[PDB]
């Protein structure tokens, strides 16, 4: 009977602004009309799962749910816990779950000449150096629409070596070779906690890479006050 | 094709990082930056203040004017500064026209 | 203040790869570089991707440092690939600077 409760995570909010909020507790035998509670110490209601199956086919689910609450709730920063009961224990099992900063490190790294040297795909990193929190999010933009989930993936944090307190990641989208030979731009909109828009957008293309030739004219004229 | 990244009126500059397309075979498209500047020559060293010595050095660190010691007069704004002037013995400040072409009442 | 350098490994179907870092020929300490796990590619889910983080001073990178990254894994010819970066690792990038006078 595993007992567990996912915390609402502000990487999600930031995508939707709407939070979805549903507990986890696995491995519980088959139960007709499965009504689980939410209710943090301090007397918030009670509410029970949606979206969920009460009956599994394979017999093996999770039946349990979250009250929905506002972001200002985990804002404030009070305890929560999925109460569950059902045949295989009377006995009710509580699990507790709460929230235990530094402006994100946000600046991604174009592709390798040798990749559009090859000519058969290539390689887009949102690499993010360091931040604080741990919990951040990802997410590829493309001509100002969202692309698609599947291009793109994102990486889990890790320590930083000299700032362990610190946490990088990154973000991989795997494009195509001559497209980005063309002039198309992309924006890694990453979403972080720590942030005044709680938002950063940085965007590149083959514009913003390396530049090979320099002929800055720099002219010299006598003709002073007006420019050009 | 230019895409004009800035155009800093003051330290006039006009940084096109234009791509070009190599020769027949793209995937070796060489980027450019063309950095074009025009140096005053002439400019008193406070702009605005014409009594001030001459600009004889120009820095134009590009990372400060992609993101002020003002050298090139803008065209549309204008820079005056009060004059004295004395008629029968009245001191009356007035304001003046650097740039009286740019400066008509609009 | 500091250089981040990323190393990209992609394509290894066996989803075994170990990164190292040999800077000026001899091994770097692990703790200074971080690896990531072998996910698929997005492209070719038989495909998988991890990279290597290694934080150096800036000053050190500006001056003539190698960097070399290294990859263990079985269907290279050798089981071994090396790639290195420094300042010049790039395309020359020819200047054209002109001085009008007139
Ligand atoms: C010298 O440069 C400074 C700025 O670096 C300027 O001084 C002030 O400019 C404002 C702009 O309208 C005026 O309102 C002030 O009266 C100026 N200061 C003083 C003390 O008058 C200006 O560009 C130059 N100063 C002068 C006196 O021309
Ligand atoms: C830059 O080089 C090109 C040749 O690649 C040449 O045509 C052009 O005049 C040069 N720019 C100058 C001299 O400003
Ligand atoms: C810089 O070089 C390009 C060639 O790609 C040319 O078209 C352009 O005119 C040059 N700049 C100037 C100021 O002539
Ligand atoms: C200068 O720019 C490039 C680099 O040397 C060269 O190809 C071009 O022909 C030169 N042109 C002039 C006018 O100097």
């Amino acid at each position: 009977i595993r007992v567990f409760a996912i915390p609402p995570s502000f990487a999600s909010i930031f995508l939707t602004k709407s939070t979805k909020l549903t507990c986890l507790v696995t491995d519980l035998t088959t139960y007709d009309s499965v009504t689980i509670s939410w209710t943090r110490q301090n007397g918030e209601a009670v509410k029970t799962h949606t979206n969920i199956s009460e009956s599994h086919p394979n017999a093996t689910f999770s039946a349990v749910g979250e009250a929905s609450i506002c972001e200002d709730d985990w804002n404030s920063g009070e305890r929560f816990t999925c109460t569950v009961t059902h045949t295989d224990l009377p006995s009710p099992l509580k699990q507790t779950i709460s929230r235990p900063l530094h402006r994100p490190d946000v600046y991604l790294l174009p592709p390798a000449r040798e990749q559009l040297n090859l000519r058969e795909s290539a390689t887009i990193t949102c690499l993010v150096t360091g931040f604080s929190p741990a919990d951040v999010f990802v997410q590829w933009m493309q001509r100002g629409q969202p692309l698609s989930p599947e291009k793109y993936v994102t990486s889990a944090p890790m320590p930083e070596p000299q700032a362990p307190g610190r946490y990088f990641a990154h973000s991989i989208l795997t494009v195509s070779e001559e497209e980005w030979n063309t002039g198309e731009t992309y924006t890694c909109v990453v979403a972080h906690e720590a942030l005044p828009n709680r938002v950063t957008e940085r965007t590149v293309d083959k514009s913003t890479g390396k530049p090979t030739l320099y002929n800055v004219s720099l002219v010299m004229s006598d003709t002073a006050g007006t420019c050009y | 094709e230019r895409i004009v990244l800035v155009d800093n009126k003051c330290k006039c500059a006009r940084i096109t990082s234009r791509i070009i397309r190599s020769s027949e075979d793209p995937n070796e498209d060489i980027v450019e930056r063309n950095i074009r500047i025009i140096v005053p020559l002439n400019n008193r060293e406070n702009i605005s203040d014409p009594t001030s010595p001459l600009r004889t050095r120009f820095v134009y660190h590009l990372s400060d004017l992609c993101k002020e010691t003002c050298y090139t007069y803008d065209r549309n704004k204008c820079y005056t500064a009060v004059v004295p002037l004395v008629y029968g013995g009245e001191t009356k400040m007035v304001e003046t026209a650097l740039t009286p072409d740019a400066c008509y009442p609009d």
